């Protein structure tokens, strides 16, 4: 069967400022088939409030989803996105890097 | 600006774990406005953009009836396709369908689409003339025979050129504050030293609408697309989009590298420099 690997992007909605409420995004695109697991992590723990977009796909038929939550960037809290898919041997964790 | 309306349907078999999952979404340009999810409690077509909320009960009942009818045809399609490809009953498979219409700046018909995939591969598509089909594999040619004999293309063409365009016009008007806007990208480049001898240059476009944009790097005026890391254009969450493009360069050569941004919000193509 066709399988395509998710392309994972973890980023803030707005330029981050410590102590200032913002939105944390994990955008996963280009995957097939559609079954995927996506978590946002704060200090390695799953964020339970996370919302996601309704399943859609691109002209090449690959799927995309946005996972998002409110968050407050700080000096010491670590944010990440963890993704699992049939194409990945084990979950892939991508850390948020605010200095990109 | 040109505009589109598209519906995207995804049907996934899950043998022994329920009836197939069915998800439908509707978009105008890059803005989602409705959804259906067969696993959700409501069993209704639901609003996903503020400007569709105003539609009356005939609308929600009608779209609900249509989307359920489409879920049922795709449920039976999963069986037809498993049979044709002689696939096991145990495995999960995917049917996708996309259709809709494009109009120009003047809201007149440009093009229509109606096309299908099975397990992530093109299956059958209506050609641009809306009169003929593209079907590569033999299973899809069988479908094509059936759809030719049933004059399916003619029915689809009538929707795409007529009703589709009417709905697109209504939504664009109801949603005009959102949909008929341009937000020019806020652009900048970042520099980060990866080591003592190389640096990552990243060219940013933020808070732009619509999604179409071009970001490219040049080195002394020579296009660097082969050496550039270009990420997929991504939603900010607020109805604007973001994108970046990066090159890794030898430290000290930054002044040779320029980023070029094209967007309909920009009066002129922008060049960003290190200077
Ligand atoms: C959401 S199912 C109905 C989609 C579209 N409005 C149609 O008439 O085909
Ligand atoms: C790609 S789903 C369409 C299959 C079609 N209904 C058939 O019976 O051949
Ligand atoms: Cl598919």
């Amino acid at each position: 069967m066709i399988q395509r690997t998710p392309k994972i992007q973890v980023y803030s909605r707005h330029p981050a400022e410590n102590g200032k409420s913002n939105f944390l995004n994990c955008y996963v695109s280009g995957f097939h088939p559609s079954d995927i697991e996506v978590d946002l992590l704060k200090n390695g723990e799953r964020i339970e409030k996370v919302e996601h977009s309704d399943l859609s796909f691109s002209k090449d038929w690959s799927f995309y989803l946005l996972y998002y939550t409110e968050f407050t960037p700080t000096e010491k809290d670590e944010y990440a996105c963890r993704v699992n898919h049939v194409t990945l041997s084990q979950p892939k964790i991508v850390k948020w890097d605010r200095d990109m | 600006g040109s505009h589109s309306m598209r519906y995207f349907f995804t049907s996934v078999s899950r043998p022994g774990r329920g009836e197939p999952r069915f998800i439908a979404v509707g978009y105008v340009d890059d803005t989602q406005f409705v959804r259906f999810d067969s696993d959700a409690a409501s069993q209704r077509m639901e609003p996903r953009a503020p400007w569709i909320e105003q539609e009356g009960p005939e609308y929600w009942d009608g779209e609900t009836r249509k989307v359920k009818a489409h879920s049922q045809t795709h449920r039976v399609d999963l069986g037809t396709l498993r049979g044709c490809y002689n696939q096991s009953e145990a495995g999960s498979h995917t049917v996708q369908r996309m259709y809709g219409c494009d109009v120009g700046s003047d809201w007149r018909f440009l093009r229509g689409y109606h096309q299908y995939a099975y397990d992530g591969k093109d299956y059958i598509a209506l050609k641009e003339d809306l009169r003929s089909w593209t079907a590569a594999d033999m299973c899809a040619q069988t479908t094509k025979h059936k759809w030719e004999a049933a004059h399916v293309a003619e029915q689809l063409r009538a929707y795409l050129e007529g009703t589709c365009v009417e709905w697109l016009r209504r939504y664009l008007e109801n949603g005009k504050e959102t949909l008929q806007r341009t937000d020019a990208p806020k652009t900048h480049m970042t520099h980060h030293a990866v080591s003592d001898h190389e640096a990552t240059l990243r060219c940013w476009a933020l808070s732009f609408y619509p999604a179409e944009i071009t970001l490219t790097w040049q080195r002394d005026g020579e296009d660097q697309t082969q050496d550039t890391e270009l990420v997929e254009t991504r939603p900010a969450g607020d109805g604007t989009f973001q994108k970046w493009v990066a090159v890794v360069v030898p430290s000290g050569q930054e002044q040779r590298y320029t980023c070029h941004v094209q967007h309909e919000g920009l009066p002129k193509p922008l060049t960003l420099r290190w200077e």
